This record gives C-alpha cells, structure tokens and sequence, in this order.
C-alpha cells in the first residue's frame, strides 16, 4: 500500500513535461479551410 | 504492592528520562530497577499518585512549554503534551527546504507519540481525521501527512524541531533514534476529540498482542531526549563563583588569563533558561554534558614571549555557567581521550579584546585605535570581551598629505579610485592576519587586486562597513 | 532632581553677593549633561562658560 | 462577499488554454440534460479559440463576452435551467447560474472567489523566468499569446508592450497568463517591460497578495518574485561598490555564495537584513515602522537559533525582561563620559564621536 | 427560556456587511464560525458562535433580497431618504444601485445649494452611459463601482461633457427612480 499522492504527482510532472508539446498541433496551419 | 519510590528520587526519574540516558550505571540500584519497570511501561505495577505527585512537582518546576493536565489517561493514551505558536515565517527569499505552508500564529501542540518509520500507519491517522469531519474538500494530503489549508493537520517531525524559524540549513548530525519522529498536530479541534477519543493505535507491528512497547513505534512522556553524557574530567582544582556582573566576569577573565596558558576552554550548557530548578538538581546534572552544548576557545591578543611564562600545559583550565546564573572553574589534569561538546572543525578561536581597542559599533571582527589613528579588521578571527562600541563615521578616515614619492607592497585593493581609498595586507606579530585600511596618497607596485577576489567574512564586513546610507 | 540642582544653584542667587560657589566636579558635570538634555538642543557644546 | 451555493472553482495554470475535453453536459434533477451550453468570455478575441466540433457529446454551444450588469446585480444570482453555463478566466462577479452545479475556470483567484468552493490541482513548476533590463531585440505582443507561443518558446529574451487605454485588470491577467506559460520552457527566458512601472510595483504587490491567497490552500511553491525599484537600485550599487564582473550576474547567486558562511559563523549577514528592510511590508515596514520584525533563523540538529540579535534558545521571544542586566554601573553615563573625553583627547578630534555599551539578551 | 429553544420561519431577518474597501489577507478561514445575533429577549440580545453548517433552517426569504451595508461612520445619510448619502471631503453625493442602508443615526436635510457647480475648465470628457438630468442645469448621472463591487450612480453638476452616447433616464431601474424622484423635490 502506499496511499499518498507523490506517485501520480510526478506522473503529473511528466505530463507537463510533455504538455507544451500539444501546441503544435492544436494550432499549426491546417489540411483545409472547409469554408 | 505496586512499585512505588520516594519523592526525592524525582531527580533522577527526570534526569534520565528526559535527556535521553544511556548509562545505567551510577544511578542508585532501588531507584535504578523503579525507572527500568517505568520505561517497560507497564503502568500496572506503578502508584498513580505516585505520578501526579511527580506531575505537580513537574509543574512546580514550571517548565514553560508545559499542556495542560489533569487525568493520569495522559500516559495511557495519545494526547498532546507540549504547546507552541507559529511564528511570522514570512520570508521569501530562500527555498521553503520542503517546511509546508502554514497559517501565521497556527497553534500547535506536540504529541507523545514516536515512531521509526512514516507511511506505514498514517492511514490511520487519516481515517480518524476522517471521524472528526464529515465533508471534506481538496484536502493537501501528502507524504507527512494531512494538511488543509494549514488550519487542521498534522505530522511526523524530528524532535528538537524549532517552529517557524526560516532557515533548515545544512548542518551534521549527531543523534540516533530507533523513533526520530515525534508526531505534531495542528488545529485545536483535533486535540479536542483526542480529549475525548482516549485511544491508542493498533500495533500489528508487534500482531496487536497487546505488547506495552512496540517494534516501530513508541510513547514517550514529555521525552525531549537531548544529547547527554557523563562527565570523566581528571579534576584537579575547583571554584564557584556567584555573581551577575558582566564586567566582572571579564575582569576575572583577565585574572586568569594573565596565567600562561595560552588559550581558555569555556563553555554554556543551553537548558539552563528553561524553568526553575533544585540545586540538588544542578549538582546532580554536572556529572554529565550535552555534547550540543555552545563551547568558545579563547586566546589573549598574543604580543611577546616572557620566557619565565612557559610549561603550564599539563593544566588544561576551562569555565562553564553550571548555574544559569554562577560559574564553576576547573583546572584538571591535560588529558585527550576526554570528549566536549561537538565543534565543527577549521572553527576560528577568540581573541580577547584590548583595552585600548574599540569595536565599531554594530560589527564584528573590525576595530580602530586613536594613537595612532587606524583602523583594523581581523582577517578570520572574532572579537571578544567588548563592553562598549564606537559607531562608524567616514570623518575617522582622515587621508594623509604625504609627500607625493610614498611605495608600498603587498597586496594592493583599490577601494575608491576618487576617494583614493586602499586596503592592504599585514600580520601583526607575524601570527594574526588583518588588513588595513588607508586613504590618500600612497603606491605600489602597481598589481591592482580585484574587490570580487576575497574572503565572504571580510566582505560582508566592508559591504556594511561602506554605508551608502 | 535633574531640575532641583539647577533651581538650587540659581536660587543661591538669591543671597545676591557675587560670591562663586566650588564646583563639585562630579555633581557639576552631571548636572551640565542634565542641562544639555533638558535644552535638548544637538550638544552644541554647552559649557561651563555660558553657564556662568 | 457572500459567495451564493452551486458553484465550484477550478484554478489550473492549463486553463491559460481552454481545456475542451474537460466539460460534461449538465443535467437537473430528472436527468433533464442541457444539451444547450453558453460561455462567456473576457473578450470576443477570446472567441476566436474554441472550436464548436469539440463537443459531439454536445449538439448547441453558444458564447459572448461578460458584460457587468447593473439593473440586476444580486448577491444571488439569475437562474436559469435551459442552459448549461460557463465562464472561463472571468475578472468580474457574475450574476446568472445554470440548472446544477455551475462550474467556472481561471487562472487568478480573485477576491470574490475567496469564500467558495474551490480546486486548484496545483503542481510545482521547478523553473522560473529571469526578468531582464537594459536600456537582440525582439518584440512580443502585449494583448495576445496565442498566434505567438512557439516564439516564446524557441526563443529567451522578450519585451512586451501595453496600449494605453488597457483596464488595469486586463493588464494583471496578461501578466499572470504570460508567467505562468513561461513557467514550463526549459531556458528561463529574459524579458522587460516597455512601461513607467512605478504602479507595477504595486501590481507586483497585488501578485503577491495574489500568491498569498493561492497558498491559503495551494502548492507551497517555491515562487520568484522581489521587490523592484528600492531593492534593485540598492543591490545594483551594492554590486558596483564591489567587483563587477558580469553587470548582468543573477542577483539571487550573490545570496546563494554568501549561503557559505551563515552556519559556520552562525551570524547573519547584513545584505539579507537590508533585505526585509527595503520590502515595503514583509521587512522592517516603512509601510508602518515594525523593527521588531527580526528574523529567527534555524538549522538543522540546533540546541540553538540566530538572530538579528545574536544566539537565542530554541523557539524562545527576544530577550527576558529580568535578566543579567546590562548592570548600569556598567555603561554609567558618567564613565561613559569620562572614556569618552579620554579617547578624545587621544584622537585630536573636535566632533562626530559618539559610543553605545553592548546588550545581552537570555545567552551570553 | 422555553421559547428560545424554538423559532418562528415568518421572523424579520436581514444580513449586514461591512463596507469593504479593502484586503487583509490574514482575514482567512474563519467560515467555520458562524455568527448570529437576536433579540431573544424583548429587549435584550443574544450572541451567538456556531459551527457552520448547511442543514439548518432559518426565516423564509424571497429570492434575491438585498442585505445590507452597515453605514460609515464618514457620511451622512439624507432626511428622509434610503439607498443614499453624501460625503464632505470630497464633496459627493452617492447612491447605492441595489443595496440598502443601514446603521444612520442622524440625516441631513437635503438642499440644492449642497450642488457644487464646478466651473472647471473649457475642455472636459467622460465615458460610459449618461443620463442628463437637466441640458439647463449642466446636471448629469454617471455609472461607477466602487471596489470593483459597489455598482452605485454618480451625480454631478457642471462642464463635465462627455461621448456622444448619451442615454434615457426612462431606461433605469424603478427603485433607483423613485429615490431620484423624491430627491428632486420639484417642490
């Protein structure tokens, strides 16, 4: 048992590591303007 | 019967209980075995009013830190037994050195319970946190345990732990403990339900079978621990000496060391401001020291050799405050194996000041002397015996008009190029570092040496010593 | 007190002769220091002189 | 403020950024799902960053910006069922709440939101941005990120603007959002201010007060942040009266080498004492004159602490009135006197003397 | 003493708060206290701290109503007036938008020539709604917040022109409406 949080904190802190990264894709140009 | 001891023996059950004993030997057998049964703890076998004869006694000698008490369940059951305040804590500018947040002037109280090892058991804990409140949100649970928004909390901490002083900085340490970690806690209402709650925890540890004392974990009352060990010194000579005047124990300093030897043991054992004591009491505690203890080597501002003054090693003569407020002298044969209280090494000695020199008011380690008009700053050492300063003003620092074809050597640091400002190296006696200061018109050897290239000691000491206010 | 010396050694003038009394050295400086704060003025070096 | 029931707070630095997935539909009692979502928003810009196709488990989302009523101000909101409701790093109250639970999400906790049901699911960024001044160059745009972040993130050092009619809490918002995305880039990029500052300092207070009301429920962060004007003009003559080598050398490494002596001297040096001294408030307080606020400071396996005023038993007040007082036999003003007249004739000096006897508070 | 062990759901209730200008940070964490207050007795009170909690029941209320602001000691309220006051120092009249008084001792009867016309200088500007009391009287309303949280009116009198974007006193609200009707004293 280890019943305290620490474990998933620095889960957490990789995921935010990696978070920037998203970015890119969420708002680089794109395939098509569907208009 | 119940075993049962007399009052007097008191002294010695707080001795070694609170100081974290570990010889056995010298206390007397009878009392000896009594103080054995106690820290087995099997309080069947003691008077109660025994003990809160001892209690009062206690509160007699009114330690200050003292919770309040009135039921003998304090040693059957969890509770808290001392009480503190959180302090201001309001400083920014190091790292927390992981000291969680908590609320200005939070009070607290410290638990009698020790354990070896966090996390095993603190579901607990949580679990009886959980009993005194129903609805509960975004609790900051962690490692040590619970915290809400500081208010209701708790955790395992060291034992000596201070309370809101700023800094944790890095020191050795000395101490062992099968259970460093006194458990503290946070929020009057928990110590309120622990009024009530009247418990204690399970021990699988020991597989609960009912075990007074436990693999992992332990009570304590009001154990503070703190380090201890008897004294062995090979005395040779004695004297006591009662008195408040500060001035007269310099005066006597002097007295002695006008003796041969060249420097001076003193020391300040550090419970003595705590409550009020039996002087039985002190004469039974000076057959032992707490290796913590502050301790000072001093030294006269050696001048000159007296080729009579010569061979006094074999007395080695040192001085403590036995009494919170008296003295007790020592000369005893030079030994080694002896053992004092723990000094980090390369620690600078003492000098004594001089009766002509006079410290800058508000500093240390710097000094001026009107006869010849100059200001002095040790290179290592710090000042001692100071009664009285004179503050700083830049009028002292009176250049010379010298005929322009001066030379110097050494080290040259430019201080101001306009102020015409200097610092250079000397040994006085050709033993003692300094440096001194001088304005106006002088020269070296060129080879001008950079503020950056020096000592943090005499640089902090010179950033202030400039007073750009 | 720091005002009774001060009113004491005035009043002597009272028996009007011009007659000048010992200084008790210490007393005297005392009180001098006594008078300086009392005017509370920068010790702007009160003195014997203008004291008499 | 009275904080009205059914509302819930989530502060997240991400919430910089919209987090779409994290919104469900609301349904009331019954199970009347809303399938209706409106949003509001600082500004209608703001609008120019979600995407309607983020929501097939919705199927009508609507926003506008928040405008501040005055005709229906209530310390209990409107309410409505026919829509979910949601505001997104709002800067003023709000005064209409969804069937359910409404839930709203910011980066600032405001004064309004203290007394309210609140998540912030904080975490310690180990990194801090450097702040910079000079008297190469490139710009970034004060009122947006957005269209700029990949810059920001491939480059380390930035100057940032304001237009001159921005409301002071759109000011303090862009602020925030910009430290906080500084706060994961892995080069702590030097920036400046092309502003007169002289009441950014006070915002830097208000960022304070700020930090301080996340902490009554927050991280414990190890945060950066100084005092400006006075600490930084001080600190820079400081460093010119000493060797110079880099006029653009850290100011927090100068703490960090005088850190070296503080134990083995067990004093405290002056700089950090001038320090709390130049704060406007957590200092000795021009703001009110509160010398007494010395420090206690502490270490590890101590029977001891130290202070502005020396050695100190563990977590113990100042001084003793009863005491081994400075007995004034000693320090008599009249021997005072006389050693002093002494050194003057000594040194030949008409003027500026001036001597003080020494104190002594529990240890001595 | 018996009664006080029950209450009565149609008794008068209202909350007050203070006129908060302004953060001390340390004021934290007190919620767990609640804090009540009656006249228990006919004619003497009772204090009261509680643990906060959520299931008790208290008067019934209609929805919405405003509590209201204990008076600062720095103003006066006007004869015969709620919903508004003056201040000296600065010479100002204030209305609240929604709030309501309380804690006034003594009031002021209201007179026009308390109106400071502010000559002031040839060029002046202002923004946001405003309604225009009177062209003749150069006497206009201005929208303002106090605190971020106090929306109230401002009235003035004097050049204080403004944008273009002037608007109709028939637009507001009823309750600030009658309190500027009275106040007018077209008498």
């Amino acid at each position: 048992e280890d019943v305290d949080y620490e474990k998933e904190s620095k889960r957490r802190k990789l995921e935010d590591e990696d978070f920037l990264k998203l970015k890119a894709l969420e708002f680089s140009k794109d395939i098509v303007n569907e208009k | 019967n119940l075993l049962t001891l007399e009052r007097d023996h008191f002294k010695y059950l707080f001795l070694t209980s609170y100081f974290d004993l570990k010889d056995n030997e010298h206390v007397p057998s009878e009392p000896m075995a009594f103080i054995r049964n106690y820290l087995n703890c099997t309080f069947d076998l003691l008077d109660d009013a025994v003990l809160m004869n001892y209690f009062n006694y206690l509160q007699s000698m009114q330690l200050k830190h003292l919770v309040g008490s009135t039921s003998t369940n304090i040693f059957k059951f969890v509770k808290p037994q001392f009480r503190f305040v959180c302090d201001r804590t309001t400083v920014d500018i190091l790292e927390f050195d992981t000291r969680m947040y908590i609320k200005p002037g939070t009070p607290v109280y410290a638990t009698n319970l020790f354990t070896s090892n966090p996390r095993k058991m603190m579901a607990f804990l949580y679990a009886e946190f959980g009993k005194v409140f129903k609805n509960k949100i975004f609790v900051n649970i962690n490692n040590y345990g619970c915290v809400l928004a500081g208010s209701a909390g708790f955790l395992f901490d060291d034992a000596y732990v201070d309370w809101n002083g700023v800094r944790m900085c890095a020191a050795p340490r000395l101490d062992n403990n099968m259970h460093p970690f006194r458990l503290y806690l946070l929020g009057e209402d928990m110590a309120k339900h622990f009024v009530d709650n009247n418990i204690l925890p399970p021990h699988p540890s020991n597989a609960k079978t009912r075990k007074i004392n436990n693999s992992m974990f332990m009570l304590k009352n009001f154990y503070k621990g703190l380090p201890l060990f008897k004294s062995k010194y090979t005395v040779v000579n004695s004297t006591k000496i009662v008195t408040r005047k500060p001035n007269d124990i310099f005066n006597e300093i002097d007295k002695e060391l006008n003796g041969n030897c060249p420097f001076i043991k003193f020391i300040q054992r550090d419970y003595i401001f705590d409550a009020q004591f039996p002087p039985d009491l002190l004469d039974l505690l000076n057959e032992y020291m707490t290796k913590s203890s502050i301790m000072k080597i001093i030294t006269k501002f050696v001048i000159e050799e007296n080729p009579a003054m010569s061979g006094e090693m074999s007395r080695e003569i040192i001085l403590d405050r036995y009494s919170v407020d008296n003295y007790r002298k020592l000369y005893i044969k030079m030994e080694i194996t002896n053992q004092f209280p723990v000094m980090y090494d390369h620690e600078s000695s003492y000098i004594f000041v001089s009766k002509d020199f006079l410290q800058l008011k508000g500093t240390m380690n710097a000094f001026y002397a009107p006869k010849q008009r100059i200001l002095s700053i040790l290179a290592v050492n710090r000042l001692f015996g100071a009664t009285e300063t004179i503050d700083f003003h830049p009028n002292l620092l009176v250049y010379r008009q010298s005929s322009p074809p001066v030379r110097l050597t050494g080290d040259v640091y430019v201080v101001d190029k306009n102020e015409k400002v200097f610092l250079v190296k000397h040994v006085f006696s050709n033993t003692v570092p300094a440096y001194l200061l001088i304005r106006g018109d002088y020269e070296s050897s060129s080879d001008l040496k950079s503020l950056r290239d020096l000592n943090p000691w005499v640089q902090n000491t010179l950033l202030k010593l400039l007073i750009p206010d | 007190e720091k005002y009774h010396s001060l009113f004491k050694l005035l009043e002597t003038t009272f028996d009007d002769y011009t007659c000048r009394p010992q200084m008790t050295q210490v007393q005297t400086d005392t009180l001098l220091d006594a008078v300086r704060s009392l005017l509370e003025m920068p010790s702007t070096t009160i003195d014997l002189t203008t004291v008499d | 403020m009275e904080c009205p029931f059914q509302i819930q707070v989530c502060i997240s630095d991400r919430f910089f950024a919209f987090p779409h997935n994290l919104v469900e539909p609301q349904s009331d009692v019954g199970n009347k799902l809303i399938e209706n979502l409106i949003v509001y928003v600082p500004t209608d810009d703001d609008r120019l960053y979600i995407d309607k196709k983020q929501f097939p488990k919705f199927n009508s989302v609507l926003v506008y910006r928040h405008e501040h009523d005055v005709n229906i101000d209530s310390r209990s909101p409107k309410k409505t069922a026919s829509a979910t409701i949601v505001y997104w790093n709002p800067l003023v109250p709000i005064t209409e709440i969804g069937a359910g639970e409404t839930r709203v999400f910011s980066v600032l906790l405001t004064n309004n939101l203290f007394y309210c049901n609140t998540m912030i699911v904080h975490h310690e960024n180990p990194k801090c941005p450097i702040e910079f001044t000079y008297p190469n160059l490139r710009p970034i745009a004060c009122e947006i990120p957005l269209s700029h972040f990949k810059e920001l993130v491939e480059s380390n050092d930035f100057l940032l603007c304001f237009n001159l009619e921005t409301s002071t809490m759109v000011k303090i918002l862009s602020l925030k959002r910009i430290f906080c995305i500084f706060q994961y880039r892995k080069q702590p990029a030097r920036y400046v201010i092309n502003l007169p500052h002289e009441e950014i300092d006070n915002l830097y207070n208000k960022l304070n007060w700020e930090r301080t009301r996340r902490l009554m429920k927050g991280d414990v962060p190890s945060n950066c942040a100084t005092v400006n004007r006075s600490s930084l003009k001080y600190i820079k003559q400081a460093q010119s009266l000493l060797g110079i080598p880099d006029y653009s050398q850290t100011v927090v490494d100068f703490v960090k080498m005088f850190q070296k002596i503080i134990f083995p001297y067990q004093l405290v040096p002056n700089v950090i004492i001038k320090l709390n001294n130049f704060d406007q408030m957590v200092s000795s307080a021009p703001n009110k004159a509160e010398p007494y606020k010395k420090i206690r400071l502490f270490c590890k396996n101590d029977s001891i602490a130290i202070s502005s005023s020396g050695i100190v038993p563990i977590n113990m007040p100042d001084f003793s009135p009863p005491n081994t007082f400075d007995y004034s036999d000693y320090a008599n003003r009249t021997n005072i006197n006389f050693v002093t007249q002494r050194v003057l004739t000594d040194g030949g000096f008409s003027s500026g003397i001036t001597v003080t006897p020494v104190k002594y508070n529990y240890y001595l």
